[PDB]
């Protein structure tokens, strides 16, 4: 359901 | 909202650290670090501790689903097994820590799509004898789930095809050691 | 006359130890005359508090399922109710106590790694434990003579259950007697 | 070393 690609993921570190 | 929420993540995780005393049972050198459930805490949560490779040998974290302990003996984990890979310590300098992040980045980020639900956890070990991640999944009997998340953490790891990576049931891995049970899978 | 002075050496030596709901080592032993010293300054198990266990394992076997000599080994399980804990608990595990030290499975006594009472709210356990599930004859014998030594009648049955199994999940028995 | 349970309630 609630889903992240890897990209998006480590936008955030 | 985007401005001022966090970003919730599918499943709240609770990461556990392993200490190797040797004077303490196995389970008594289980603790749990912290729990979250958004993808701001998790990285508020990496960005804290240690990486791997600088754990001492012995050690291990694991990131489990809450309310799933990082042990066989777990009902969602009794039935199950793992998905192994093994590394020698050329690949503790180069692969350890970027592989440990993937998995996170998949368990966390519900890369298995339909079958994600299927997995419980990961764990990484920091041995003398070569490190070791895996992923741990509900159900050795689910062949399509075991085989799809197997498939989708080979290709995220970015393994080449020729590297074959097994699966152990825990009940197979409980009566032996991790480098004598048999792969109920290959991928 | 050296039965005079000398002690009565044990066929192993034994430690005894606590759990409570932590681990804890109470003594090691090898000697009748030391086995009894240590058996009566110790709480009867029908007088612990629920959630504690006593276990006597052979030396150099720790008292855990994943220990190397037991990982691959199972437990003859007696369970008792809460009447039972009154009439048969302490002379039960006295009996597996005296199993165990005195070597009562002839030569598959080798086989033996230890016992744990558990005491517990929801129904007391006694049970042998032994190093290898797949000594079918071993098992067997050890579960044979286990159950005459504690007097139950035909009527009655006590399963071995392996370690790996009760951790790991249809029936728990692999031998029953 | 054998001991039959007698001889070891013996020393109770
Ligand atoms: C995942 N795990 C490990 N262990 C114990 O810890 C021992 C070491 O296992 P582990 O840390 O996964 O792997 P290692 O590289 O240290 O040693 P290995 O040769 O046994 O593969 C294992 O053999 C068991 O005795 C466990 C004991 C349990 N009761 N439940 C577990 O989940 C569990």
């Amino acid at each position: 359901k609630k889903r992240y690609d890897r990209e998006f993921l480590l936008g955030f570190q | 909202p985007e401005h001022y929420i966090k970003h919730p993540l599918q499943n709240r995780w609770a990461l556990w650290f392993f200490k190797n005393d040797k004077s303490k049972t196995w389970q008594a050198n289980l603790r749990l670090i912290s729990k979250f459930d958004t993808v701001e805490d998790f990285w508020a949560l990496y960005n804290h501790i240690q990486l791997s490779s600088n754990l001492m040998p012995g050690c291990d974290y694991s990131l489990f689903k809450d309310g799933i302990e990082p042990m066989w003996e777990d009902e969602k984990n009794k039935r199950g097994g793992r998905w192994l890979i093994t590394l020698n310590k050329q690949q503790r300098r180069s692969d350890l820590d970027r592989f440990w992040l993937e998995t996170l980045l998949c368990l966390i980020g519900e890369s298995f799509d339909d079958y994600s639900d299927d997995v419980c956890g990961a764990v990484v070990n920091v041995r003398a004898k070569g490190d070791k991640i895996a992923i741990w999944t509900t159900e050795c009997e689910n062949r399509e789930a075991v085989t799809h998340i197997g498939r989708v953490y080979k290709e995220r790891l970015g393994l080449p095809p020729k590297i074959v990576i097994g699966y152990q049931s825990h009940a197979d891995t409980a009566t032996k050691s991790g480098s004598t049970t048999k792969n109920r899978f290959v991928v």
